RNA sequence: GGCCAGCAUCAGUUUUGGUGGCAGGAUAAAUCCAUAGGAAUGUAGCUUGCCUCGGUAAGUAUUAUAGCCUGUG
RNA sequence: AGAACUGGCGAUGCGGGAUGAACCGAACGUAGAGUUAAGGUGCCGGAAUACACGCUCAUCAGACACCACAAAAGGUGUUAGUUCAUCUAGACAGCCGGACGGUGGCCAUGGAAGUCGGAAUCCGCUAAGGAGUGUGUAACAACUCACCGGCCGAAUGAACUA
RNA sequence: GCAGUCAAGCGUUCAUAGCGACAUUGCUUUUUGAUUCUUCGAUGUCGGCUCUUCCUAUCAUACCGAAGCAGAAUUCGGUAA
RNA sequence: UUUGCUCCACACAAUAUAGAUGGAUACGAAUAAGGCGUCCUUGUGGCGUCGCUGAACCAUAGCAGGCUAGCAACGGUGCACUUGGCGGAAAGGCCUUGGGUGCUUGCUGGCGAAUUGCAAUGUCAUUUUGCGUGGGGAUAAAUCAUUUGUAUACGACUUAGA
């Protein structure tokens, strides 16, 4: 419904995300993911690090360079899992690429836009309660990821700015749900709530 | 098979000059229709008596409805069914409303821990435990304890639009 | 100086849990919990809402934070006899859960002319309202 | 079979106050204050009387309900170590080249220097964990001490000090040198 | 006259809804009503012992100041 | 590698089994509409991140016949069962007390005392104790267990099945 | 060719430190067979030299567990190419 | 540079569009827990309240939105200016000040619309580029050729030369 859907990547699942975004992706619509480092993969830590391993150990034998290519960073595992599930090899799958934008973080022009969540590939909603899971950015930082840290430091700064703003704007929500609490009893007021609003 | 119904299905062992009026053999056989139902009672027929579905006929069917099927009941079930090495008796206990639903529940429990289709299993017997205290699985004991009360935590709503705006909860 | 433990406060499964029936034939009733067959599986009861007598997955139903008085195993009559003395109908319709649903139906049930007046009656409100925010 | 509830009971002597948000257990007493954070097991704790906590597992599996009273074995443990402490007992065992055991300071952290190790020209040093006090008891020889109010740093740091002092290339049922947990108790006598 | 369409009434094929009347079964089983008999995950009452409000625990007691089960109609 | 009956491929496209002569489904003029087969319905990918009961966590998980492999043997992992036992006349585990006398039982042995062996498996005191479950000595001794008790108080043990 | 399972025995005593009969389950395709599907309008047919890479069923080196590991030496085994 | 280059505004032309058709509407953390409000003894505090989806919120009436007259209130909103601050992760945005000006559907009137003929996206967006009219601004390099040998198969590289 909007032009461009943000969605926050924290604890999300990269597989089922990957699988909601490509489906968007191929319909048209634009997405934005942040917080990929935030992303969760199922399954122990161990478990997580020993497949990327596995997909590290594959390589073009005669010349490294042409060879799958392993991206470390946690932006570039879910456009993986992402490219994988698009037709990527089509002028179709191409523009459904180039419909989306993966960010580790939330940098400047989506810090202050409204970010959005898959209940469907939500973790907390989907993973059974006890079982194991892995985090995107702790994995990437094990596989080779060099900006865990100052991805940490941008976040702990944009989320020092972000709570001012919010205490800001729970004190002019306070101010106009007070303004709306009075003329509340007015006849205008009755008969709206009398149309159900 | 499907989901249950239980039939009472009467057969005779068809009479001659030598033999009239024969004994009149009945079975109970949860079956999902009549022609299951009856292709069953043949089934058992033949392996208790000399007798086939062409040398004998079906005198009746009736499906047989559960007397109270709003009252929660305690079933034990005698079971006999083939694993992949041998066969086996079994008894479990199943609290529902009816004798159809404790035997689907038990259809898909032997399915589920044994691996064992409907071909594979025998009801012996269903019967209603009339009496607490003759309950002897704990998973059903746990069940009848006085003032039984329990949370249902971590509750999972499940969203009817892709995107979500909140954040959700699991309260409950 | 004293221990403080947060209560976590649950809907419990229960004999005399109202639930609110979310799919099916009734789709939107009140039942109440007769009895628990299983950890998912629970006997209801909604005599005054229509819901009859039944067997149902608690993933149909969802539990709201009424409860009345009632012993277990209660026939349909007694079940109807202690929810009218419990008033649990009202109990509910007083909630803002239950005045959120009928909001939602109302809206559903606006004519194109009674959402023109709802516009309407929206800017009146607004003018009203923006003022006092100004002024205060 | 997934038990509809399992619960387990944590008494709270009179000078302990445990404060239990989420799963954040902050247990107070005479001797100082623990915290323990349980995020990972999914209990659910509710205060009785003001002297009784129990923990609950709804709808749990064997390891679910196994964790449970894990949970009230480190509850009962955090306030254990604030009313009455927690002391490990070691003994420095050698044959023939004493163990010399010291405390010394690296840019102020309080190692405990281990040397002459089965002859060992290497000095073995092991980090004193914050709360765990060591004190070398005269009238018992060869005896260090180490006392706390947590009862995983007391043990860990006992550990780490048994285990820097491993025999490597020998027979250990032979070179049996080393430094052993002896005794593993409370700090307060008798209670 | 030609090209592209819209609507209506039909025809052939088909897809998807709303609603009405019947038949059968244990002439559904239930619920519900009446009646009789029971016990418990034992309601009222009573007794015994506690004590922080005032409740509790153990007995007894089969409907009472809750109810339920079974059979029958 | 060679026979029997049938159906196929060859000689045959089409939907499915990713891929493939033979498998599944179905055989083919050119089109339109509807319904399906086998196979599928997270995304690639058309089609329910459907509904329901369970099982499984794998530091090599598993994931649809032909078919692209795995076995014997094992595991207080976990689940469900079978059978036999113990148990408020007090069970299991745990801690503690006893664990004797005839008697160095008979035979041997260079020596052999419950314990390198063969054979006999007794009796009394008994709440209970094997002519001995192990450690130990050259033999002793000395510890230890069967066995019975003290404490606790409601369940518990064993062998099997998959 | 390599590896298991059982455990009568060897190991002064002691089945399993290290071994292990009678049996039995496998794996591998660096043996040799078996077959004749590809190539007879032609895939250059031994070995060595050179050079790269891969496997692990590890000889050494790293860190370890076990021993009939006192030390030394050695043996068995684990993670390991 | 046969009057070049660049920036602003305006007009006219082309040029296409991975696809506008009211608004991408900003805490963070947890989920066996939280949000909000309030209170105090400022906490892992007390009390109240909410969720059970955004089915929300905001906006939204007027020739695709004309021209006018009032009432009420000093609100809302567009615009060009203007004050100060903050924002470097890709800041390129967020907030804020004062005056001006337009609109206001908060309320009450007056006039207009037709014939696009019973529908036909019935053209309202933004992407580049070019040209013309005004106004502001700037007034170089690179390569070849020669040369060097820290280089070199040739290119390339490294040097020098008014
Ligand atoms: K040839
Ligand atoms: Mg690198
Ligand atoms: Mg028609
Ligand atoms: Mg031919
Ligand atoms: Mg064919
Ligand atoms: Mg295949
Ligand atoms: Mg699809
Ligand atoms: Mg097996
Ligand atoms: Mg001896
Ligand atoms: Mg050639
Ligand atoms: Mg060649
Ligand atoms: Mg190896
Ligand atoms: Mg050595």
């Amino acid at each position: 419904v909007e032009p461009v859907v943000v969605i926050d990547g924290k604890g999300h699942l990269v597989g089922r995300l990957a699988s909601v975004v490509a489906k968007q992706l191929l319909n048209g619509q634009k997405i934005v993911v942040v917080r990929a480092e935030e992303l969760n993969i199922s399954g122990e830590f161990f478990r997580n690090k020993l497949k990327y391993h596995d997909f590290l150990r594959k390589a073009t034998a005669f010349n490294k360079t042409r060879g799958p290519f392993h991206f470390r960073a946690p932006s570039r595992i879910f456009y993986k899992a992402l490219r994988g599930m698009v037709s990527h090899k089509t002028a179709r799958g191409k523009a459904a690429l180039e419909r989306l934008k993966v960010f580790e973080g939330i940098p400047p022009p989506y810090d202050k836009k409204k970010r959005v969540v898959v209940p469907q590939a939500l973790r907390v909603l989907r993973l059974k309660p006890g079982r194991k899971y892995t985090t995107l950015g702790k994995l990437s930082t094990s596989v080779g990821w060099k900006y865990e840290d100052v991805v940490a430091k941008l976040e702990a700064k944009r989320k020092v700015s972000s709570a001012e703003y919010y205490a800001k704007k729970r004190a002019f929500t306070k101010k106009v749900a007070s303004a709306n609490a009075t003329a509340a009893e007015s006849d205008v007021a009755k008969q709206l709530a009398a149309l159900g609003y | 098979m499907a989901h249950f119904k239980e039939y009472q299905v009467i057969g005779r062992r068809l009479p001659t000059e030598s033999v009239p009026e024969p004994k009149l053999f009945r079975m109970r056989i949860f079956a999902s229709n009549e022609v299951i139902a009856k292709s069953r009672y043949w089934y058992f027929l033949q392996k208790l008596h000399k007798v086939k579905k062409a040398s004998g006929e079906i005198v009746s069917i009736n499906q047989i409805n559960e007397a109270h099927p709003t009252k929660v009941k305690n079933f034990g079930v005698w079971v006999r069914y083939d694993s992949r090495s041998g066969t086996h008796n079994m008894y479990k206990e199943i609290r529902d409303v009816s004798r159809v639903a404790a035997v689907e529940t038990l259809y898909q429990d032997m399915a589920a821990r044994h691996r064992a289709r409907f071909r594979s299993i025998h009801i012996l017997k269903v019967a209603e435990i009339e009496k607490t205290a003759d309950v002897k699985r704990q998973y059903v004991k746990q069940f009848l304890t006085k003032d039984l009360k329990f949370p249902l935590p971590h509750r999972v709503q499940k969203s009817t639009k892709t995107f979500s705006y909140k954040r959700p909860s699991t309260f409950y | 100086t004293d221990s403080i433990v947060k209560a976590s406060n649950w809907r419990l499964v229960e004999v005399g849990r109202v639930v609110l029936i979310k799919k099916g034939q009734s789709a939107g009733k009140l039942a109440a919990i007769v009895e628990i067959i299983d950890q998912k599986k629970v006997l209801i009861d909604g005599p005054k809402a229509g819901v009859p007598r039944q067997a149902i997955n608690l993933g149909q139903v969802v539990l709201t934070p009424l409860t009345f008085a009632l012993p277990r195993g209660a026939r349909t009559a007694t079940v109807s006899k202690k929810w009218a003395a419990a008033a649990v109908c009202e109990k509910w319709a007083a909630s803002s859960w239950a005045k959120k649903i009928a909001q939602r139906e109302r809206r559903a049930a606006l004519t194109d002319f009674e959402r023109f007046q709802v516009m309407v009656l929206r800017k009146q409100k607004r003018y009203t309202v923006k003022k006092a925010l100004a002024k205060a | 079979m997934k038990y509809i509830q399992t619960e387990q009971q944590i008494e709270v002597p009179e000078g302990v106050t445990v404060s239990i948000k989420s799963r954040i257990v902050k247990v107070v007493g005479p001797r100082g204050t623990l915290t323990k954070n349980l995020k990972h097991i999914d209990v659910t704790f509710t205060k009785v009387n003001n002297q009784l906590i129990k923990v609950a597992v709804h709808n749990g599996g064997r390891k679910h309900v196994a964790a449970l009273r894990t949970v009230k074995s480190l509850v009962d443990n955090m306030i254990t170590g604030v009313t009455k402490g927690y002391k490990y007992k070691m003994r420095y065992v050698y044959a023939h080249f004493p163990i010399n055991v010291n405390i010394v300071e690296k840019d102020g952290a309080k190692f405990i220097e281990v040397r002459n190790f089965l002859g060992d020209k290497k000095i073995r040093n092991v980090p004193v964990r914050d709360g765990v006090t060591i004190e070398f008891s005269t009238n018992v020889k060869d005896e260090i001490v180490l006392s706390g109010n947590s009862v995983e740093d007391v043990s860990q740091n006992a550990a780490d000090l048994q285990q820097i002092c491993r025999v490597r290339n020998k027979d250990i049922r032979k070179f049996l040198d080393g430094i052993y947990v002896s005794h593993k108790g409370f700090i307060t006598e008798d209670l």
